[PDB]
């Protein structure tokens, strides 16, 4: 019993949200830091063999000139999402000649987050942090499965995302800047990953307000590495 | 959860069927495929003749352009549906681009085709996992491989089929970066490939290589017999 | 256990639907073909050979099916029905878009790619039949070919239907032949083969059927031949056996 | 044939051997009070049924024989020869001597713990609020019978606890045995469950012997499936005595005039095995399950089981608890159990990050988990 | 003889009118009214069968209303797949061995 | 010429199975005691010399006490020895218990150590890491406050010597040894579940350290559920008291335990939990690296032709026990001596691997993959 | 072969139905052993846990040999997997 996305429970609820949230959990950590100054953004990729490629392993990709992101979970559900949302904020330049901001694509993304229907098609199973420069400076945003889409100050997803919660909000305050915002954020990452922190296991995605273009850092990346 | 149907979730966040579907992948032939710096090479094992009939039409290595290679594992009629609409597709991509097809773009297609296809109701899910290697920008070779989920995944080696570990495990103690390709260091790698094979029989080898400008070409089992004959002379030059 | 439905599949991972079509083809009317350059052939078991039919239809398993192609059949029969009469639309759909016949491995491929049109789906029953295919072309002469309920189709030189005919593909093994592309020899090594296979005592030639496929100079005949030849040809292999008592 | 002179010769000088014993084989307190003791009596113990009026003429059965009709001795307290006291009864004058005990049955008192096993309170971390409420049951009105007064309320006498096994109900229930101060009681389930007809009753009647002998004492149950919760009967007829000692359980337990002060915890896997006629609360108050701490509790059972083993000053158990997806006290104490036989399997002081990252790898991903190998990556 | 077909065409008929015109020790006995969840209490049948029919004449025993297997505390995994299935093949050991020379006829309907 | 020394070894070790007082105190001993003594059961004791006991049959007397030895040795709970005259309480009865003890305790070591296998040694690493090491070797242990692990359940494919596994611990142990084949509870008795348990591990605590072998057991691992509409039998209630015999109160103090079984899902998961049973071994169809460790053995001490190889039947198909290995060794050399010749060709070794591996029949692809 | 032959070609009767059980070759391997030449024959899967029991009494560790078993029905495919 519960088998079924058209059932509730006798107390709630689903039971099929609930385990695409238990589905969360699998993926490989990844840390947003909303600042001030601009969006900084970090992942883990666990590369598996020498021959596994690590720039072809995609956990930032680019939705606009001005709007990252990263994936969670289940892969292929977020490149769905990241098809469609690349779509439509085409769209929106399209009819309007201008920049949709961050919190409207995330809209237009959990427009249909779920509409999870097979008749009249499963829930997806991905979690998805959105960063972004919109006309209020920087926005850092995180959605679910269910589409219960939150603003988030500095947020951190996936495996062992409690305690990268917990030592991040030992960290983290409203004032903080970039570079200790960058380094406040690979600390968390060598304390939540197993192996050593070298030049290809993490990646990182800066976007700044002046600094629009190119929401990538590359291999100036491990000169942050070694200043630990 | 149960292992019925593709669309619910495990208590603990899994979907079996993509799991299960990857068995099939798992227990069945071998192909290894590499890629050299000019060459680029792949081939199966278990040609597995019964002594009575032809083998041109169960040939597990096909193309689809004039850049681009294919392989699979799992069962064969899956891939030969893929195969059809690949066909299809890359032939719709020339018809509108008029470029050669990037191997990236077929990829993409055949991982889009089988997650859309995994996706709906009922539909059973493709039980190959393909080998698509190609060098088409300025001659850059590129080999990615795919999955029952529908993930392509770009390496520069790969081994499926049955025992797989073990074949992959050969390409990390041998893979040297050191030079370069040299076509004769990418024949003699599957040379060790083939001779680090499940079965390595000497004459269910089959192997088949572009060199990036030209089109395929199916070895002939005398060549490699003097390739294994010369990879067990530098084995004896190890005594 | 895993049982409900074709799909999905099953933990390690088989298939259900797969496997029981195959043995839903072990429980049929035996079929084989030959070896054999200038010509083909084809070996058919009649099914209810009892005396109050009609026999008026020339051909129960054979159907010649463009012109210079006909085809065995074994399993659930009319299912094969459904599947003669929509391989007969193809090859004239084909017929139709280019002038030319069709060249018989499009031909078999796209019935495999029917057959597994209902093995992905559900749900529907797969098509529980295998049959054997002859035919001539342009570009490689006399050919055989296997389909099978999965969409898989081997080109044999010497086939196999279900549990009736594997100790006659293990005769088709040790007696092996190659060169001889002799008719008659071929139709020797057929009746030895039935005779051994089928229960029928003496081999009644009521209860068999032979079809063959002829090159005659620019026609691709196909000779579904008349009784007395088989007669004789029964009487050729008992002397044969005559010949075999020759050692006591 | 150099070993069939060693064979030989050692076992010809082992026939020597056996050769040697073989020829080399060749009560003021106990004796003089005996005769002296001889002289006693066999006499038998009893059972009262009735005492007649104005008489003894009483009249008694011993186990099997009969129905005895008997005098007393002269030299009784005739006042305390009344019915349910065992007495002993002559072979020749058939008359009452001297009073016995009952039937006490001292593998009845085999069953209470007799010890304090050590597992303290601040072993049993990662259930904080759950031991929290198993505390206000047990610890509080045997401390404090004021907030009871002060309010009008009810002890919540019977406390059953379900759950996975590995979970900690055991370590509970040592637990509250260890910081105890009253009378505790082990119950083994099968320690009601005896051959002959109508005795498991009869321990039941045990049980309630002791109960009500004594002050806030502790029937600790556990494992009550071996006692049973299934009415399990159709058309085969087959075991069915244990549910009529289990049913006795259950009348002498709660309903017309219940245990008092007595509180009793009881424990099973299978939850769904039980009976309702002790589903019913009133009978059981607290259906306290326990779950698996998320990351703060195992992190916590990590510091419990390794506070006393050798570690390095450097490790951390935030990463370990992660790879711990599901898992519970014992499989982390054979992470930890685990890890030290890597360390023999090196020669350590200590134990490293790494010994037990592989010990998590043999807990958990060297599990069986069927069927087995995940080598996917679609994830990651 | 194993005696089948329509029920009331005289296979009871003529069994019990052997009954009447008998010579030999006959036994007459139902398949399943004395049955007591024995399951292979038909071997102790068998055994009453050989040292009854030994112990009398040679005893000629006509088993009616054949259900001697399938008895109704049928008890193991399978819905008596087995159980059914170890019974026959119980009474087929008991009718493989008797003498060929023990002079029991058995008959069925 | 060596049997004759085995053969008298035999019978020097049954002469040394057949090698197996006071004069007059040793008389009053003896009329200290009625000769019919008897068995009984302790209630009380009122310490004035005349006990309470209880027997057999229910018949409970005041019955006065003679000791010899400490009269206070014995409790309420152990035995004492009555007459038949006043039914007098004798004395010292050292404690004994069933007949079922000795019935599952083995005397031998009568096969041999790790030499006898060929190759696992992994896994045969970690039983001897977890007996051998906890037994022969105790430092670490105390050196290091680890406590070493309890539980050992052998699955896998049948006949990879798990039995061999089993027999070749037995050797090589100085601590006492225990043998149980677990599923003997098929009764129709009601209890006589812990009747058997608490004996035998109150046995296993009295002798020494030791080992309490539980074997092939996988049948009665019955899913931790119920039984369906009716079922409740004493099954469940069985191995219940096992389970709470083993990790529930009444520390486990210096007792061993090694499980075996075939079959491994069936098996009831409350037992499966660490602490309560802590390792857990793969025995599965191993190479066609140790194949030639378990042909060598096979071919210590036969007659082989050595121009025959056994690594041609290696290479031929790869998936078959070791047992099934032994099976061909001997049916080789039966299809040697057919005819009294003297050593094994090649085909007498492709005969026996055809004979013995008519097993698998199934069926019928896959096969088509392909 | 003037040898202790055995026929146990009776069924897996008793086991807890009117009484206790043990019922394949639970003593009778003592007696196999008290009649030391013997050959033991069945007919024949059919529970699961007594002929396992009496399984690991004969495979190997039982006893000095030449004491045989004989099972001899049709249809090997009806039975279990050891
Ligand atoms: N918080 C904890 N700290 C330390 N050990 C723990 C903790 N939680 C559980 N354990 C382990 O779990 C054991 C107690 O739980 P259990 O022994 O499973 O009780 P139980 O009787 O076995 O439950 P079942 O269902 O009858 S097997 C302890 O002895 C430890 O091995």
């Amino acid at each position: 019993y519960d088998r079924g996305v058209n059932t509730f429970s006798p107390e709630g609820r689903l039971f099929q949200v609930e385990y695409a949230i238990e589905a969360i959990k699998l993926g490989s950590t990844a840390i947003g830091i909303q600042t001030s100054e601009g969006v900084c953004l970090a992942v883990e990729k666990r590369i598996t063999s020498p021959l596994m490629e690590p720039s072809s392993i995609e956990k930032i990709v680019e939705i606009d000139a001005h709007i990252g992101c990263a994936m969670s979970g289940l892969i292929a559900d977020a490149k769905t999402l990241i098809d469609k949302a690349r779509v439509e904020t085409q769209n929106h330049w399209f009819t309007y000649n201008e920049t949709m901001t961050v919190e409207s694509v995330t809209q237009a993304v959990s427009n249909l987050a779920l509409q999870f229907g097979e008749e009249d098609s499963r829930p997806f199973g991905v979690a998805l942090l959105f960063g972004g420069v919109d006309e209020k400076g920087p926005q850092l945003f995180h959605m679910d499965p269910s589409g219960t889409f939150v603003q988030c100050d500095a947020r951190a997803i996936g495996s062992a995302s409690e305690g990268a919660q917990s030592s991040l909000q030992e960290v983290y305050h409203k004032s903080m800047t970039l570079k200790e915002a960058i380094k406040s954020s690979l600390i968390i990452l060598k304390q939540v990953m197993e192996e050593k922190l070298n030049a290809t296991n993490i990646e990182l995605a800066t976007v700044q307000p002046g600094q629009n273009f190119h929401m990538f850092t590359k291999e100036e990346l491990e000169e942050v590495i070694k200043d630990i | 959860s149960y292992d019925r149907a593709i669309t619910v979730f495990s208590p603990d966040g899994h979907l079996f069927q993509v799991e299960y579907a990857q068995e099939a992948v798992k227990k069945g032939s071998t192909a290894v495929g590499v890629r050299g710096r000019d060459i680029v090479v792949l081939g199966v094992e278990k040609k597995s003749v019964a002594k009575l009939q032809d083998e041109r039409t169960v040939r597990k290595i096909c193309a689809l352009d004039d850049n681009v290679c294919m392989a699979f594992a799992g069962l064969t009629a899956d891939a030969r549906i893929v195969i059809n609409r690949a066909r299809v597709e890359c032939q719709s991509h020339r018809l509108t681009v008029e470029d050669p097809v990037t191997v990236e773009y077929i990829t993409r297609y055949i991982a889009s085709l089988k997650q859309r296809y995994t996706q709906s109701n009922g539909r059973r899910p493709f039980g190959i996992s393909a080998l698509i290697v190609g060098f088409d920008f300025d001659g850059t070779p590129r080999l990615y491989q795919t999955d029952p989920s529908g993930t392509y995944h770009a390496w520069k080696a790969n081994a499926i089929g049955r025992g797989a570990k073990s074949v992959r495990e050969f390409l990390e103690k041998n893979y040297t970066d050191e030079a370069i390709e040299t076509d004769d260091l990418t024949i003699k790698l599957v040379i060790k490939a083939l001779l680090e094979v499940v079965q390595s029989g000497g004459k269910n080898i089959e192997l088949a290589v572009m060199r990036r400008d030209q089109s395929l070409k199916i070895l002939n089992p005398e060549e490699i017999e003097k390739y294994v004959a010369e990879i067990e002379k530098e084995k004896e030059e190890n005594e | 256990r895993y049982d409900s439905r074709t799909t999905i599949f099953s933990p390690e991972g088989r298939l259900y639907q797969v496997e029981y079509a195959m043995e839903a083809i072990g429980h049929a009317g035996t079929c084989l073909g030959i070896l054999a350059n200038d010509g083909v052939l084809l070996a058919a078991e009649r099914r209810n050979i009892h005396k109050l039919l009609d026999e008026v239809f020339f051909s129960e398993k054979i159907y010649k099916l463009n012109e210079d192609m006909a085809c065995s059949v074994a399993g659930i029969t009319s299912d094969a029905n459904v599947l003669t009469n929509e391989l007969r639309l193809i090859a004239q759909r084909y017929l139709l878009q280019y002038q030319e016949p069709i060249p018989c491995e499009q031909l078999v491929t796209a019935l495999c790619d029917i057959k597994q049109a209902y093995t992905q789906f559900g749900g529907k029953r797969p098509f529980g039949v295998s049959l054997l295919y002859i035919g001539w072309d342009k570009h490689y002469g006399f050919q055989l070919y296997q389909s099978d309920p999965s969409g898989n189709y081997g080109g044999w030189k010497a086939t196999c239907i279900g549990n009736n005919s594997a100790a006659a593909v293990s005769m088709l093994k040790q007696d092996y032949k190659e060169g001889e592309m002799t008719l008659k020899s071929a139709l020797a090594l057929a009746i030895k083969v039935l005779n051994k296979t089928m229960d029928v005592s003496k081999l009644s030639a009521e209860k068999v059927e032979i079809a063959t496929l002829t090159r005659e100079n620019g026609k691709t005949v196909i000779r579904v031949l008349k009784q007395k030849e088989v007669e004789q040809l029964i009487k050729k292999h008992e002397e044969e056996e005559a010949k075999a008592e020759r050692e006591k | 044939q150099v070993e069939d002179d060693i064979q030989q010769l050692l076992k010809k000088i082992n026939e020597l051997t056996g050769i040697k014993e073989s020829d080399t084989g060749l009560l003021a307190a106990d004796k003089q009070t005996l005769q002296s003791e001889q002289p006693l009596q066999v006499a038998r113990c009893t059972k009262i049924i009735n005492a007649d009026s104005e008489d003894p003429k009483y009249i008694i059965n011993v186990k099997q024989f009969a129905k005895f009709v008997v005098d007393l001795s002269d030299q009784v307290a005739p006042t305390d020869i009344e019915e349910g006291m065992r007495v002993g009864v002559d072979r020749n004058k058939y008359q009452i001597h001297i009073p016995l005990p009952p039937k006490i049955d001292p593998t009845v008192t085999m069953m209470q713990v007799e010890e304090k096993p050590d597992v303290t309170y601040s072993d049993v971390g990662g259930c904080k609020e759950q031991i929290e409420k198993l505390r206000e049951v047990v610890e509080t009105p045997l401390l404090h019978p004021e907030r009871f007064v002060n309010l009008g309320i009810e002890p919540p006498k019977g406390v059953l606890l379900f759950g996975p096994p590995g979970t900690g109900k055991t370590l509970c229930a040592r637990a509250v045995a260890n910081r105890t101060d009253a009378c505790f009681i082990r119950v083994i389930g099968s320690e009601l469950v005896q051959k002959y007809v109508g005795e498991g009753a009869r321990m039941v009647r045990e049980l309630f012997e002791m109960a009500r002998t004594k002050k806030a004492c502790l029937i600790f149950f556990d494992e009550i499936d071996a006692i049973g919760g299934a009415r399990f009967d159709d058309g085969a007829g087959g075991d069915n005595e244990v549910q009529r000692t289990m049913l006795e359980l259950i009348n002498q337990l709660d309903g017309f005039d219940p245990r008092g002060n007595i509180k009793v915890l009881m424990a099973t896997n299978r939850p769904d095995t039980l009976d309702p006629a002790l589903m019913r609360p009133g009978r059981l108050d607290r259906k306290i399950e326990f779950s698996l701490p998320d990351l703060e509790g195992r992190t916590h059972i990590f510091k419990i089981h390794a506070r006393s083993m050798s570690v390095e000053r450097d490790i951390r158990f935030e990463l370990l608890a992660r790879l711990c997806p599901n898992s519970t006290g014992a499989e982390i104490r054979s992470v930890c159990t685990e890890a030290g036989m890597f360390a023999i399997r090196a020669r350590r002081k200590i134990a490293t990050e790494k010994d037990f990252l592989e010990a998590v790898n043999k807990v958990i991903k060297s599990y069986a988990k069927f069927s087995a190998t995940p080598r996917y990556m679609t994830y990651n | 003889v194993l005696m089948y077909g329509p029920p009331g065409c005289g296979k009871t008929m003529l069994a019990k009118a052997v009954a009447h015109h008998t010579t030999a020790a006959f036994i007459r006995v139902v398949g399943s009214e004395f049955v007591q969840k024995y399951l292979g209490e038909g071997p102790r049948m068998v055994r009453d069968v050989f040292r009854l029919a030994k112990e009398n004449a040679p005893a000629i025993i006509f088993i009616d209303e054949i259900d001697a297997i399938a008895t109704k505390r049928f008890d193991a995994q399978t819905g008596a797949d087995r159980e059914v299935q170890r019974i026959l093949l119980e009474l087929l050991n008991q009718m493989d061995g008797f003498d060929q020379n023990v002079n029991v006829k058995v008959i069925m309907a | 010429l060596e049997r004759i020394k085995d053969y008298l070894l035999m019978e020097e070790e049954f002469i040394r199975n057949q090698e197996q007082k006071q004069e007059e105190e040793r008389s009053k001993v003896d009329d200290l005691r009625g000769t019919p003594m008897s068995v009984g059961t302790l209630e009380e004791i009122i310490d004035d010399n005349h006990a309470i006991v209880s027997t057999s049959v229910g018949s409970e007397h005041y019955v006065s006490i003679l000791s010899f030895v400490d009269k206070d040795l014995l409790e309420p709970g152990c035995s004492v020895l009555l007459n038949h005259k006043v039914h007098a309480v004798i004395g010292v009865l050292m404690d004994d218990t069933d007949p079922l003890v000795t019935v599952m305790k083995v005397e031998k070591a009568p096969q041999e150590t790790y030499a006898d296998i060929g190759g696992l040694d992994n896994q045969i690493q970690e039983i001897k890491e977890s007996v051998e090491l906890p037994l022969t070797h105790p430092e670490y242990y105390e050196e290091m406050g680890i406590k070493p692990p309890k539980g050992v359940i052998l699955y896998g494919p049948p006949g990879t010597g798990k039995t061999l596994l089993a027999k070749a611990v037995a050797n090589q142990t100085s601590a006492t040894f225990l043998r149980v084949v677990g599923s003997e509870l098929i009764q129709k008795y009601l209890g006589d579940g812990p009747k058997l348990v608490r004996e035998l591990f109150r046995v296993a605590e009295e002798h020494a350290p030791s080992i309490v072998f539980i074997d092939e057991i996988d049948a009665i691992g019955t899913k931790r559920y119920d039984s369906n509409s009716g079922g409740e039998r004493e099954i469940q209630r069985t191995m219940l008291e096992l389970l709470n015999q083993l990790d529930g109160f009444d520390s486990r103090g210096d007792v061993k335990v090694i499980m075996a079984t075939n079959r491994i899902e069936t098996l009831d998961p409350a037992l499966i939990r660490p602490g309560r049973i802590d390792r857990k071994i793969e025995f599965p169809l191993p190479d066609e690296k140790t194949k030639k460790r378990i042909f060598q053995i096979h071919t210590s001490r036969m007659t082989l032709a050595d121009d025959v190889t056994l690594d041609d039947l290696i290479m031929a198909k790869d998936d078959l026990s070791g047992a099934d290995i032994k099976a061909i060794c001997t049916e080789a050399g039966l299809m040697a001596l057919r005819e009294r010749r003297m050593k094994v060709t090649n085909e007498d070794f492709k005969k026996s691997k055809e004979n013995v591996l008519y097993k698998k029949q199934e069926g019928t692809p896959e096969g088509l993959y392909l | 072969t003037d040898c202790t032959f055995i026929r146990v070609s009776g069924s897996e009767l008793v086991q807890k139905f009117i009484g206790e059980g043990a019922r394949m070759v639970r003593e009778l391997f003592v007696m196999a052993r008290e009649h030391a030449p013997s050959i033991i024959f069945m007919d024949e899967s059919e529970v699961q846990r007594t002929m396992l029991e009496l399984l690991n009494q004969l495979d190997g560790f039982e006893a000095t040999k030449n004491i045989k078993v004989i099972m001899a029905t049709n249809r090997i495919d009806i039975l279990d997997s050891a």
